[PDB]
């Protein structure tokens, strides 16, 4: 299965550098060009440039020529994006996308994309979350409150991924303190409350905090 | 020493693997760079041993191959390209 | 740099309706245009390339037309799973450029919300703060009003809301409101309540709890 | 569909059988008629995929074959003729 | 082993015709040209012409263009010579000879020749020979006398070919009577004359005579 | 038609001798000349081609030189099996033409002849004839005198002598003599003799038989 996996995101201070990587698999890395696209929070899409995986030759959108550098390690089927002198406007989810296999003619659309990594440029400090239960008490609702972390993002799943239906994980909200907070909720049958176990799996990578919290009627 | 009969049979008019230049086959792909730049196609080759005769194709077909195209500054990728082959050849008067 | 201008910026339409999105290029780009669909939290996905060629695995209700400086994406019969933002991209001259996107929302029948209230946990209280949460689950339309009262004093300025993206199966929304208090203040009162007002509620709905019981 | 790797490997600079014309090889044999008029010789062919390189022979040898000569009004017979072959090729700077 | 075998010679009347044949073996007939050369009795050599065995085209020395015709039958690996309006000056031994296998360059010399056939143009009639033994009586001489025959030649062997030693066959001398005759001698020891049998195998092909005489002391 | 002139017409030499045969072309034939050897009763055999190339299976004692209009065949050491007639042949222009031949005769030690006289058979006799024979076996030189005698009367005008070719082993010749008479004229004499005279014979030898014995 053709897939692209990215890594290297997280908090970086203004003026700082970061190097993102895109690991390809399921096809011959050197047969298709690789593009880099970014999307600031709540905004549109912007092409950064692309690199020829057969010759190493890069092409940048003008605004990126000065502070960005594309490179590759074919012996690892990996493409890299090195960014220098970062400012707050550089904050965005960065994606890699390969060019397609053609038939007859060439069309430059992006066909397989990575999952995207968020890069946040801020002088603030990393801070892991505190996890609290939203205990239950037809249908009963329950969940967990993930409070005071920085930067984004936080990940939440239920029962190791076994429970996906009736689940709502709300968008993080920035508190007056400058720390985020969020709630993940799930509705279940009122009668499974004494027999079924519900665990919320929380992960905040920037600070390396993973927590499995069991939610039960108090 | 290769025997007369063998050399004669080996050079007489037939489809032989010939390396053809892609851009010569598609003279309108001006702006592309191909890898490889030429492909292995069966084409008529050999002799008729007559000055008024010529080896010509009497049966043709197409072959599909994966060729990398590179448009500098724009894109790079492999894909399918079709080429003409010669399945049968015949010595015909010029 | 060719500039792409998409229109409309956002639209709302019912299941079964025909939807058409427009794109205008700042100069002739011939037929060198692609259309993408992006869903919440995911990467864009290509639907159509070269003005009108359907990518493999894309439903036939999606079609593209146009040439020069004017192009159009059409969804012949809108389905609930079509909630997303659609983008156009030209590949006529480098740098490749996209339109600003069109957010397609699905219009459906009114659905009243199911309301739930949660007190702060004892683990949190130990830290010195108390967060009281109110959940409004699966409703439509998006507009709703949540009001907090503590021993009958209306609370103002000390709560924050967050709303979910439109559901791709039922087209509804969910919302959470969190009231923040000091442990000290939380322990000076008994009744905590959140009153909800929505188009599907013939009269406001109140959920509440008496601290300590 | 021939796979990219296969097409690339089959057309890169190497010794491929080429039908060479005898009289181009011996331009001083003006009065003879040869049967066959061309012979199958291993010669360098293929591509380098670089405009600054060229496929050239790095190892040569001779091959001997029985070709018929006919001088009109005088004689006719088969006998031995020597030809040049390319045993090894290489993409080297132009 | 490469060999060329001729036939078709013999007496022919002036104004008559004859077709000589040349059978090839031991090599591929169509790979080498075929020549025809003649030698009048006691004289030199003369080239008649040659034929291309690949295309069938013949070339004649000018003096033979008008009455001679070269032809071939490749399915039989045979070359032919048709001679018409024969004169006495055409009496001679006719040979066929093939061109050789070259190395690098071509040289037109004749490498394999046939045994040759005598063609004798005369209006005189054929006549068989009469063998008369030459009874003998160290080393003793014996022999046979083959008188009265036309035209030439005649063949004489001894003891079926077992005795070739001491044998002296003499050239036929043209008798006053326009006929020919010769002698075939052989010298052996004095001892074996009473136990050893001596046979002379004569052979006048033109009249199909074949006289095997026994020579021993009277 | 190019004309080849060969010389000498004939030559005599001893074993071990260095012999040369000449050829002259009526026009320049470059180096397109061949040499052949022909022994009694056989077909010619090529010795050298292209003026000087030794043919396979031919002894190195044979060599050729020349160019233009002058060519030379040389036998560095004459052997007894080299008695033959040699012919040159040009292949510059058709028709191919030969030289007229050179007969190489071997000169050796004087050998005396071995005489024998054969009487006319009774089978031939009944045929109305009679042929008396006398053989001079193995000798040298070629020269000899065979004089017949039928009852003291030396015969003349009724005898024919057939000479043999030089033997390629011992370089000897042989001679056959035939005195022909009629049956009746034969049976009127008795003493039949052949008188042999040779250089190897100090005194003329003679063989005879008594008619009726």
């Amino acid at each position: 299965e053709v897939q692209l996996v990215e890594s290297g995101g997280g908090l970086v201070q203004p003026g700082g550098s970061l190097r993102l990587s895109c690991a390809a698999s399921g096809y011959t890395f050197t047969n298709y060009g690789m593009n880099w696209v970014r999307q600031a929070p709540g905004k549109g899409l912007e092409w950064v440039g692309w690199i020829n995986t057969y010759t190493g030759e890069p092409t940048y959108a003008a605004d990126f020529k000065r502070r960005f550098t594309f490179s590759l390690d074919t012996s690892k089927s990996t493409a890299y994006l090195q960014m220098n002198s970062l400012r707050a406007e550089d904050t965005a989810v960065y994606y890699c996308a390969k060019y397609p296999h053609y038939y007859g003619s060439s069309h430059w659309y992006f066909d397989v994309w990575g999952q995207g990594t968020l890069v946040t440029v801020s002088s603030a400090s990393t801070k892991g979350p505190s996890v609290f239960p939203l205990a239950p008490s037809g249908t009963a609702a329950l969940g967990c409150l993930v409070k005071d972390y920085f930067p984004e993002p936080v990940t939440v799943s239920w029962n190791s991924g076994a429970l996906t239906s009736g689940v709502h994980t709300f968008p993080a909200v920035l508190q007056s303190s400058g720390l985020y907070s969020l709630s993940s909720v799930v509705t279940v049958p009122s009668s499974s409350l004494g027999t079924q176990t519900y665990i919320c799996n929380v992960n905040h990578k920037p600070s390396n905090t993973k927590v499995d919290k069991k939610v039960e009627p108090k | 020493v290769v025997k007369f009969m063998d050399v004669y049979q080996r050079s007489y008019c037939h489809p032989i693997e010939t390396l053809v230049d892609i851009f010569q086959e598609y003279p309108d792909e001006i702006e592309y760079i191909f890898k490889p730049s030429c492909v292995p196609l069966m084409r008529c080759g050999g002799c008729c041993n007559d000055e008024g005769l010529e080896c010509v194709p009497t049966e043709e077909s197409n072959i599909t191959m994966q060729i990398m195209r590179i448009k500098p500054h724009q894109g790079q990728h492999i894909g399918e390209m079709s080429f003409l082959q010669h399945n049968k050849c015949e010595c015909r008067p010029k | 740099d060719i500039q792409m201008t998409q229109s409309p910026s956002s639209l709302s339409a019912s299941v079964g309706d025909r939807v058409t999105i427009t794109c205008s290029a700042s100069q002739d780009i011939s037929n060198y245009l692609n259309w993408y669909q992006q869903k919440p939290g995911k990467a864009p996905k290509v639907l159509i390339y070269f003005t009108s060629s359907l990518h493999s695995g894309v439903p036939s209700r999606f079609s593209g037309s146009g040439s020069g400086t004017d192009f159009t994406l059409t969804i012949s019969s809108l389905q609930p799973e079509d909630f997303a933002t659609y983008y156009c991209q030209q590949y006529s001259t480098v740098p490749w450029t996209f339109g600003q996107g069109t957010k397609v929302e699905i219009k459906r029948t009114v659905a009243a919300p199911s309301v739930f209230i949660f007190p702060p946990s004892d683990e949190q209280l130990k830290s010195g703060t108390a967060s009281v949460v109110c959940l409004l689950n699966n409703f439509y339309p998006r507009e709703a009003k949540v009001q907090w009262k503590v021993d009958n004093a209306l609370q103002s300025g000390n709560s924050q809301e967050s709303v979910t993206e439109q559901d791709s199966k039922d087209s509804t929304y969910s919302l959470s409101s969190t009231l923040t208090l000091s442990k000290a203040d939380y322990e000076k009162h008994k009744v905590y309540a959140c009153e909800v007002t929505h188009q599907g509620l013939s009269s406001p709905v109140t959920k509440s709890f008496n601290r300590g019981e």
